[PDB]
């Protein structure tokens, strides 16, 4: 007979020991730890709630592997690439340039807790979870290679990480400040809690759905695979907040939530943002980004928090209104500068679809479509150097994502800046210059693509010589209109 | 003689860089941002266009240079019309 | 700008391929974080974590043209590993079933069932620490080949710590009179045969150099581990008429075997570098007089 | 280590020994066995060309099945009933009900050779076959199970075999005689040489790419992963062929193939070449059935008979000649008695495709064009009546299949009859009355459904009354036209 | 004819499916029409064999279809299964050759082995044959079933066997392994028994007399008398690799014992069925007693 | 007295089964015959209907009956022209 792993699992985790030949700060150093000087013995109380075992493990995730690969080599000559909408060809660029040499780093961000969390059951549950972002990762390299011959663009599923493309860069701040270079508990916080439970679980869901939708079931099923993976390692976050709120540190627990969110927040608005409101056909449009924020990830948040004993981040209101907004201006942004992104952004601004964004942001028309009325004028007439920038964007010391704010008959823009050891930085909102304040040795001496242009480092000190150092090395690379200007004749 | 500025164009939806001269008056950096503005993301108006420090009330004399206002480089600007 | 045509695999390996192997395809070239020796990390360049990794991974003395060049022997990806590892945990998972049902356990010979409360149950400490050490070597490594070597072995090194909990507890059924699944911490902490490994382990965990740990921990501990733990506790059992342990402890060798496997092609990798040499051997040297007083120790009290 | 295969192979086929408390007559009873008198050591040499081993076989198998039913799985919002052409689900229809049930007959005919056959290769391939078959007859029910809820026509995947419509009974009598209802030795040359190797494997191939084309990947699938288990089992005829050649029995085994290979082709021509020529869209036809024939199945007999040292049957000409001639009266057969079908037949006439016919048929028009003029102008006027049958065909007394000819300009219908123990039988073909007076007993009192019907056990003595004796149980179940007449629109 | 909604499930079903049910149940369209089980003449050999054998089986149901396997396996779900009981074995035999087990058995087990162990390939290649047998005259497509499944189980031991004979003559080159396996199933006064049984059991043509004869005596008697004295020999042989190997070939022995039992349960709804299965066990019961008592004392000698 | 015949109709693709009866003269059984035949998928023609055994060159007479006709039930006749 076998024994039930209630009988059992006590023991995997009876690994914490009170160590002699080396202190136990030299074994768990605070800086790479993040214990916050709470004692061994006081870590032991950590209970992840879903409990896993290593046979169990390999058995199911060679099952899930199975079906995503055969489901993969069946599929392979329906011609997905060909006969897909560029809509969908874009957003999966996009998805694999942002995620898949991310969801390898995320390894590191495990493997931080694996050997540096006071907590055993932590430190098993993070084996587990560089296992599942191994996975992730390989996944989301296989999958892509296969359309590198048919399209350069999407080389950057391994190249993004690789380059000092302005997006790719924004995804590299973000994910070295909240996996790769922080302390564990500060990875269990700001990765599984924030970041994994907190935005991916809702944005894989929709992401499958729209790829049912669009007729990709190969990505359908590999997403939802992926998914099905995320509560295993994305449970270890909620426990460390529990265990630092007992212990006298929910000052800490806070303010380490707050900053994990706004900063996912930002990057989510540039990445999805766009993609939901814009390149996603009309007619498939279930809801807006705003109400996908607010019913999927806001009230959620609202309420895991409260069961936590945690309170909303002093910036909510700033969050709600943003979700109004920022991602307008974001995507209007990545439209107007295509050509350095490894995408093709969709303009999604057709008569029908501007009546759609006034339905579900009143007064639309009045501010980001007087921009696009400009643009649209200046397609109709074929002044295609109207509709390219000469310069650069201005860009957030802090989210590496350019300064926006509203545009049109309600005009209004504001950029916090802050004068810090003798050097003058600018942040895109309140939070963003608040973030860099708690932790200024984070972020002090990093310079952004703007301040590395201004260095010198760039040449020529131009656009084009900017678009050589982001690491385009064709013509055919470079974003885009995703339908070559067809949405304007409408 | 360059000068980095971080400017504002009034209707627009973001912030630039735009590189100008010490010796550029207020008339010529508001006629260089709006360039990189006007017919191409904002609609084109009639009017004066001044500059002032992001966010401040006062406006720069349209005569005044970059090099005699005191602005240090790369501080944030708008440009905005003439009221 | 100029045209170009698609290439058939990443533009990395482009130039010398036109379709890659899985493993180069999934494996190949992924730490982004050495592209940059000023900021590993896209942060302030003097920020903790790019300290730590300017520190203890890019000015390590172990130094290589080209870390990423590596490869596993055994070319493993998630996917074939886990394929492989569930065919053993079939394996094992039987075997405990059909010993459990014969009552294995009562028949062994009278005493063992003392040593295995204080020279087995408490490996599960050993066990975690080289778990907790291969997760560091992971994320130090300077190349994501070698780091998935790593990845896979830190799972190993669970999946003994596992094996030893399930039978720590199956044992205690038996003999609930020995301190099975009581005692171990404190036999971990101050009983003389595990003083040894414990302070070789606790110096291990705290060599924070990435070719520092690699070689500590697989070119001196776990070789140890393999020659004076496993093999006399297996030798051990048989005499003692305990018919199971040895056979899991043979699918347990399987595992060390496989990253003795890969840790000689590092070596071999790393040799092409003649530097290395000495660099290597000095570490080997400077590590295996504590791993040989903790292999004494051990056998000392296995055979008391 | 392992031990390869060859180092043990040949005791897992040491299983032959000399009975003593029964005898060998006993143990292998030539009416289940088929030994033709030859003794158990000349068996021995028996030597199947492709090996497998038990561990080999569940491990492949498990990795076939994970494939298969996970691109079902990820494949059900394809909703390939509702936007496949007609002709596509016609094609599903009648596969399914000609197929599933017969493959699981299949497990039968393996078990007579597994328990009954001399030669131990052959009794351990046999057990492989049975588990071959057993796979192939679940997967082919539970594929077609998810369009019960779409079309009672669906259902046929199941009661076809359990019916008594009349290309049920045709298949049950082929299936009867060459693999459950004669000795082992018969169905290894019937079944496995004839059928398997000489038919259907390059049928599944040609089916499996026929359903890539109309867009059905899960269904290319199946009968891709089906066709790769072929081999294994139907590899067992041709040693026993070698081994019969080689002690006396040439002319045995020379008859026992030319019943098989005519006797499948008969059913072949009903079931698949309409599908061919006529379901099939014409801009998806990449040969006609002739040219397949030729192509993939004629030329493949020829030099495997000769392989042998056997030699092409006697009426090989007459093969040829129904090659040309067959299914096109097959095909008008079905459609114009389509409501005794459980699939919808497509008519397959409109001029372009009449104009297809011609340049593969050359005169075709002339022939069965003069029948589908007097169809075509009758839809036209929507004279119905004269295009829905009032008696039944005249049907043969081997193939269960209706006596046919050549129509038209080059009128010619040849019935070969025969009296025999004192009642007239007819047949279709020469070949067909031969089979008969081969194995008189097979066959002698079996009562085709036209008997049945004139004998007046199908009640009342009218289409009617015979359409409830064929088992339909609705009107959705009977055959209509594919295309509810549309084609003759244009 | 009128106008029907399609169903969501077979016909035969809808009235009341898991997979087991959807892809195994009612499927020999053989037992439809009684007089004509094929259709062929009602009087071909086949149709006459099967209106004997099945149709006029003195041990009878009016509902054989409605047999369910209690373990309700499928393809699908037997290889899933298997391949895991193979990666068992496999991993027995490759870590058990890599220590070198079989040079460690104890002086002449050897000798034993070649006697009492490697002939069982006929034995256990019988049993494939009859459950072959079985099945392809069994009244129900869910008996058969059961039986297709135990013939590829009884080719699982065969192979088993043929393998170990071959690896065991690796060691002791010397012992007849693999050489003088046939001589004794025909000679050896220890192997007459079995084989005597079997070739009888092989004759019975009848299938519930097949059914019975070698599920209900036969293999519960291998279970007893072979399988289980042959582990207890090998421990005190120092033989730990048979042992082991034997566990889950025993695992597939009770899965078949499993199912006949249910079959048995189903058949006793017809209350005639007792003295007719009991009748049944008398009579082969002797001979499996022989055959048991013959081999155990060849192991013992 | 019905007769069963298995009847070709001239320039059709098939023989099919047609009950006649057997006082029908021969002229009434070519009837029978066409009604399943001409202008279903065969084009009327002008011209007499004859009757004869299958593949046989000799017709027989149109006001013959089928119970003089020496034909027996169930074997097969053709129709044909002139
Ligand atoms: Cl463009
Ligand atoms: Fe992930
Ligand atoms: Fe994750
Ligand atoms: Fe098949
Ligand atoms: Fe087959
Ligand atoms: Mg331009
Ligand atoms: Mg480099
Ligand atoms: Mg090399
Ligand atoms: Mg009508
Ligand atoms: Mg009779
Ligand atoms: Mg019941
Ligand atoms: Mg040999
Ligand atoms: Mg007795
Ligand atoms: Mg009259």
């Amino acid at each position: 007979a076998m024994h039930p792993r209630k009988d059992w699992y006590e023991l995997t985790r009876a690994t914490n020991w009170t160590p002699s030949y080396v202190t136990e700060e030299q074994l768990f150093p605070e800086r790479m730890s993040g214990h916050m000087g709470i004692p061994l013995e006081k870590w032991e109380s950590y209970d992840e709630p879903y409990k896993t075992s290593y046979p169990e493990y390999v058995s199911i995730q060679r099952e899930k592997d199975a079906g995503a690969y055969s489901v993969k080599a069946a599929l392979e000559r329906a011609k997905i690439y060909e006969n897909s909408d560029p809509g969908w060809i874009s957003t999966l660029k996009s998805h694999y340039g942002a995620i898949a040499v991310g969801e390898y780093a995320a390894v590191t961000g495990e493997g931080r807790m694996a050997r540096f969390s006071k907590a055993p059951g932590n430190r098993n549950m993070a084996t587990f979870g560089m296992m599942d972002e191994l996975r992730h990762g390989q996944l989301q390299l296989f999958f892509p290679h296969e359309y590198c011959k048919k399209d350069r663009q999407f080389d950057w599923a391994w190249r993004a990480y690789h380059s000092n493309e302005w997006a790719a860069i924004a995804a590299k701040h973000f994910f070295d400040d909240i996996i790769t270079g922080r302390d564990a508990i500060s990875v269990a916080i700001m990765l599984t809690f924030s970041f994994e439970t907190g935005f991916t679980n809702m944005q894989f869901l929709g992401l499958a759905a729209d790829a049912a939708e669009a007729g990709d079931y190969t990505f359908a099923n590999l997403i939802s695979s992926i998914q099905t993976d995320e509560s295993r390692h994305a449970q270890q976050g909620g426990p460390a907040l529990q265990l630092l709120i007992e212990n006298g540190k929910r000052e800490e627990a806070q303010k380490k939530v707050d900053m994990a969110i706004w900063r996912a927040w930002r990057l989510f608005a540039v990445l999805t943002g766009p993609v939901m409101d814009y390149y996603t056909p009309l007619e498939d449009r279930s809801q807006s980004f705003k109400e996908f924020m607010y019913e999927w990830i806001i009230g959620q948040f609202e309420r895991s928090l409260i069961d936590l004993g945690l309170d909303k981040p002093w910036y909510w209101d700033l969050f709600l209104k943003d979700i109004d907004e920022l991602h307008h201006s974001y995507h209007m942004g990545v439209w107007y500068w295509r050509t350095t992104a490894w995408w093709n952004p969709a303009a999604g601004v057709t008569p029908e679809e501007r009546d759609w964004l006034e339905e579900k942001y009143p007064g639309w028309n009045k501010r980001w479509g007087r921009c696009w009325d400009v643009i649209t004028e200046n397609v109709l007439n074929d002044r295609m150097d109207l509709v390219s920038p000469e310069t650069l964007p201005s860009v957030c010391n802090m989210s590496q994502i350019p300064l926006v704010g509203v545009p049109g008959d309600d005009w209004n823009i504001e950029v916090f800046s802050l004068e810090h050891n003798g050097r003058l930085y600018h942040f895109g909102s309140e939070v963003d210059r608040w973030v860099f304040q708690q932790d200024p040795v984070q972020y002090q001496n990093h310079m952004n693509i703007v301040d590395r242009f201004l260095a010198g480092q760039i040449q020529p000190m131009t656009l084009e010589g900017a678009l050589k150092y982001m690491g385009f090395q064709s013509i055919e690379e470079m974003g885009k209109d995703a339908h070559d200007f067809a949405w304007a004749d409408k | 003689s360059a000068f980095p500025v971080h400017a504002a164009f009034e209707k627009d939806f973001l912030v630039q860089l735009v590189v100008v001269d010490l010796n550029d008056s207020m008339d010529q950096v508001a006629e260089k941002v709006a360039y990189h503005c006007v017919n191409r993301r904002v609609a084109p108006r009639e009017g004066v266009m001044r500059v002032r420090k992001h966010r401040s009330t006062e406006l720069f004399p349209r005569d005044m240079t970059i090099a005699e206002s005191g602005l240090n480089p790369t501080e944030v600007i708008d440009v905005v019309f003439e009221e | 700008f100029e045209s170009k045509k698609p290439m058939r695999t990443w533009s990395h390996l482009a130039e010398m391929r036109k379709k890659p192997s899985e493993y180069d395809i999934v494996s190949r070239k992924l730490h982004y974080s050495t592209n940059n020796p000023d900021s590993p990390w896209e942060l302030s360049p003097d920020s903790p974590m790019n300290l730590w990794y300017k520190q203890y991974r890019n000015a390590s003395p172990l130094k290589h043209d080209n870390w990423d060049a590596f490869t596993d022997p055994d070319q493993l990806v998630y996917r074939t590993y886990n394929l492989m590892q569930d065919g053993q945990e079939s394996y094992v998972q039987s075997l405990f079933d059909q010993f459990n049902e014969r009552e294995h356990d009562q028949m062994v010979r009278e005493g063992w069932e003392h040593t295995m409360a204080r020279c087995y149950s408490p490996l599960r400490y050993l066990f975690h620490c080289l778990q907790m050490s291969s997760a560091y070597v992971q994320q130090m490594a300077p190349a994501s080949t070698i780091s998935n070597c790593c990845i896979l072995q830190t799972a190993d090194s669970l999946r003994w710590l596992t094996h030893t909990a399930y039978r720590t507890h199956e044992l205690s059924l038996t003999y609930p009179d020995a301190g099975l699944g009581e005692h171990e911490r404190e036999l971990w902490e101050k009983e003389p045969g595990w003083q040894g490994l414990r302070e070789l382990m606790e110096k291990q965990l705290t060599a924070f150099d990435w070719g520092e740990a690699f070689v500590s921990l697989n070119l001196v501990v776990k070789p140890m581990i393999v020659e004076s733990i496993f093999k006399p506790l297996q030798q051990q059992a048989w005499e003692n008429n305990d018919t199971l342990l040895p056979l899991l402890i043979d699918s347990q060798l399987k595992d060390a075997e496989r990253h003795s496997r890969w840790s000689k092609a590092l070596v071999k990798h790393a040799l092409e570098n003649p530097d290395n040499h000495a660099v290597i051997e000095g570490w080997i040297e400077k590590w295996r007089p504590l791993a040989d007083r903790a292999a004494e120790a051990y056998l000392s009290m296995l055979s008391s």
